[PDB]
């Protein structure tokens, strides 16, 4: 490979890496590094958002720990009730939808910190400190987690406006993953348009949106003129 | 009360997907009377009590 | 013989009589231990789990005394009323059934006892002392003894949970018996779903059970690669 792909690659990975789902050695090293940018800023209105972003993940985590527990606490009851297929069934969705229902109330009281730790980085009013590494990267953060939180629930409309603000920071728009996301969302939007028999204005918006990001995404991760790109650009047209 | 209240007998001999089995069908008869009886007791305590309020 | 055949000759022996049908001579040495090793503990729940599994056994032992008793009392009436051949296979078979209806009772009280030694032995929560020799030898009496009532009555799949916790308890697993007693248990499974006609998988699943428990019981008594041990593993293969 050329310098700049080997140099990609390495990128891309990282990047997948950035987006995971979150876990205990995530949450260390996340909290490791936006502390770190607590460390060099010293502004208290900063260390207020990052003690609302760090409780929101707390529900976050919380949640995946409840979800675990409850589901093996459903495995270990006797089911003396359950001869048939249909109150298997039953009791499935009893305990998938109990499940939903309680990760959508943790994905609330999440976005209510992230939304918190965003009016507390509105505070900060001086153009000097908004440009600054340590304001970018955590809020970047508190946007990841926040869109990640909406995704996992299939509430992909509600990404779009924060993927957007995302993309906006500190060369985000070179992630191919947030592109990913993005383009997903258009094309889940562009469905919702076709299947309600909404206009075509809105049609055509969603669909243009989606394939700049699928072409972007394509491009960041193969590179432009690549066999993969080539493809894409027949595909858009 | 609960259904733990009498013997919470369940299934028969034979396909089954739990790992219980009912027991000696005369008893499993007496117990139906003794889970009735044991309830029919509790709600008759209520209503003597309601009479004395 | 060899070193490993001779103790293996005198180890099967050993075990067939550790899972012989209880009498008086047995139920004095087993107790005498018993109360023996409780000395040795010093655990009030562990003696407490003896005191309710000493009660089983003995509603087990009255009941044996019961059946001759009633048998005898049975076997001195004078039958004016037997005239015809088809009376006394009715009078046999009422017989029979009011034994096996007692017998059912005597196992029913039997269990309870041994249940509560169980709920008592659940109570010593140090795993140092769930360890001790003491704690294993009781807690695999009480198993022993809860499958040999179930199997005297025919009820096999009802003693599948209690064999298989038994063998795990301190290298039970090399017991021939315990693994005929598993191997008879799910061949009477795999019939009941071959006369039932009921599901695929649970009759190679049984099929399979019986199989690992018969080759299993076959080394354990005979050897690996004895003429016996092969035969199986090519009548499985």
């Amino acid at each position: 490979l050329t310098e700049d792909q080997k140099k990609k690659k390495k990128e891309i990975m990282e990047q997948e890496s950035l987006w995971k789902n979150p876990d205990f050695k995530g949450y260390n090293k996340t909290f490791q590094e936006l502390h770190q940018l607590s460390k060099t800023f010293a502004n208290n209105q900063f260390r207020l958002a990052l003690s609302n972003y760090q409780s929101g993940v707390n529900t976050i985590m919380k949640n995946r720990d409840w979800v675990e527990q409850y589901r093996k606490e459903e495995a270990e009851k006797k089911r003396l009730d359950e001869k048939w297929y249909w109150q298997k069934v039953d009791r499935k969705a009893r305990e998938e939808r109990v499940v939903y229902r309680e990760k959508m109330k943790a994905k609330q009281d999440a976005l209510n910190y992230f939304s918190k730790a965003i009016n507390h980085l509105d505070e900060i009013k001086n153009p000097d400190l908004r440009e600054r590494p340590e304001f970018k990267r955590l809020l970047s953060d508190v946007y990841r987690s926040w869109i990640m939180a909406e995704y996992d629930l299939q509430n992909l409309p509600q990404t779009i406006p924060i993927l957007e603000l995302y993309i906006e920071i500190d060369d985000n728009e070179k992630e191919y993953p947030a592109h990913k996301y993005l383009a997903s969302a258009y094309s889940f939007e562009e469905n919702m348009i076709k299947k309600t028999k909404g206009p075509d204005d809105m049609l055509f918006k969603y669909r243009y949106k989606k394939n700049v990001h699928l072409l972007r995404a394509t491009e960041l991760k193969y590179g432009k003129d690549s066999p993969e790109y080539k493809h894409i650009v027949n595909v858009i047209n | 009360t609960m259904t733990a209240r009498s013997l919470n007998l369940k299934g028969q001999s034979g396909e089954l997907l739990s790992l219980s089995t009912a027991d000696k069908s005369n008893d499993a008869i007496g117990t139906l009377d003794a889970a009735l009886t044991r309830i029919s007791k509790q709600r008759a305590n209520l209503g003597a009590y309601f009479n004395r309020l």
